[PDB]
């Protein structure tokens, strides 16, 4: 009967888990190789891209972990008894 | 199956390789194996552990 | 109390060093090298034999090995953790406890 | 380009493998594993 | 600095060789020496981290 | 700070389950009717086991 007029709070946790902008036009995931990679305008030529982030601060140094997920593959041939050679390729990105 | 399945001959299951050359540094060290696969044989690397 | 020669409830299988086999009491078996050991097979050894032991234990590899193989022919392509519908009640992996 | 060369698109697995050995690798599947040693483009 | 130590004596390396049989063996690594049948694996988070 | 020098002990448990050794080459569960069963070598003769 004495409760007192209150305000209220809301907020959420996650953890274990990274926040995923899949490079798609509908963001459904319909293979490795997304459309919008396969799309003609990034194909031929390149683009400067710069990101905006806004976050709630907190006291100490922190770092912002960014991953952009490419292909990475190798092939490894061994033609002849105790010779191997492999070949590497990161694209995007690549070295 | 009884036959092209597995070999009949004595050929060792495991097998274990003493390093050739041991390397220390103050906060490493470096270990070299020679790893020779023989004759008639196939590994999977995903088989071998240090 | 509990019969485990009848109900299966089997707890001293802990107890076990080494198996040796041989037919005609002149040939051994599996013979062919193919164990560390080529004439029998070692449960478990003391600590002076830790060259040869596995999984922070006092079994020897070749018999971790070898369980492992009977059970879910796991083995040949490095060891994992089995699917949990392979591994029932009275498995070997869901029973076996390392301590120390 | 390269892609087809690293498999990334184009045929998969059972395809540009030698016929010889895709038939020798279904028939000890559950002896000596070999499918999991081969890219299978997934292109959308 | 609260004086936690670590120190390496040996190390060996071990590999488990499945013991199939000499013929299917020698054929299975001659036709794997074909250009055509090179194995190939990727990175399962294949990323480049910034 | 004052712990005393001390040596380890290891061992395990295994409940509710038999050592199995199988009468195969490999080890390998590959039927009922194993391959070293249906050898010719103890097909034909009788063997006395100990």
């Amino acid at each position: 009967k004495t409760a007192v007029d209150s305000i209220t709070q809301k907020k959420f946790l996650c953890d274990r888990t990274l926040w995923r902008i899949p490079f798609s036009s509908n963001f459904m995931s319909m293979g490795a190789l997304t459309d919008l990679g396969q799309n003609l305008l990034y194909a031929n030529s390149a683009h400067a891209l710069d990101m905006t982030f806004e976050v709630d601060p907190m006291d100490e140094p922190t770092l912002l972990y960014v991953l952009f997920e490419v292909f990475d593959v190798v092939r490894v041939h061994r033609p002849h008894r105790g010779v191997i050679e492999t070949v590497y390729l990161r694209t995007p990105f690549s070295a | 199956p009884t036959h092209d399945v597995t070999t009949d001959r004595s050929q060792r299951l495991t097998l274990r390789f003493i390093p050739v050359d041991r390397e220390d540094t103050a906060y490493s060290y470096k270990a070299r194996f020679t790893l020779a696969v023989g004759d008639n044989r196939v590994l999977d690397m995903a088989s071998t552990y240090f | 109390g509990s019969i485990p020669y009848l109900d299966g409830t089997f707890y001293l299988n802990h107890t076990f060093k080494k198996v040796a086999i041989t037919f005609d009491s002149s040939v051994s078996w599996p013979g062919n090298d193919r164990l560390l050991t080529p004439n029998e097979f070692e449960i478990k050894r003391s600590v002076d034999g830790e060259g040869y032991n596995v999984a922070q234990c006092n079994m020897t590899k070749d018999w971790f090995l070898v369980q492992m193989l009977a059970n879910y022919n796991i083995g040949y392509q490095g060891f994992y953790i089995p699917e949990s519908y392979k591994d029932r009640m009275y498995s070997f992996f869901r029973n076996f406890q390392p301590m120390s | 380009p390269q892609w087809s060369y690293m498999h990334i698109s184009g045929q998969d697995a059972s395809e540009y493998l030698s016929p010889g050995l895709v038939q020798f690798a279904r028939a000890t599947e559950t002896y000596f594993s070999l499918n999991n040693k081969f890219r299978n483009p997934t292109v959308a | 600095v609260d004086g936690a130590s670590i120190k390496f004596d040996s190390i060996c390396l071990y590999a488990t060789f499945f013991p199939m049989a000499h013929n299917t063996a020698s054929t299975l690594e001659a036709m794997l020496r074909n250009d055509t049948n090179d194995q190939s694996f990727n990175d399962y988070l294949s990323a480049a981290n910034m």
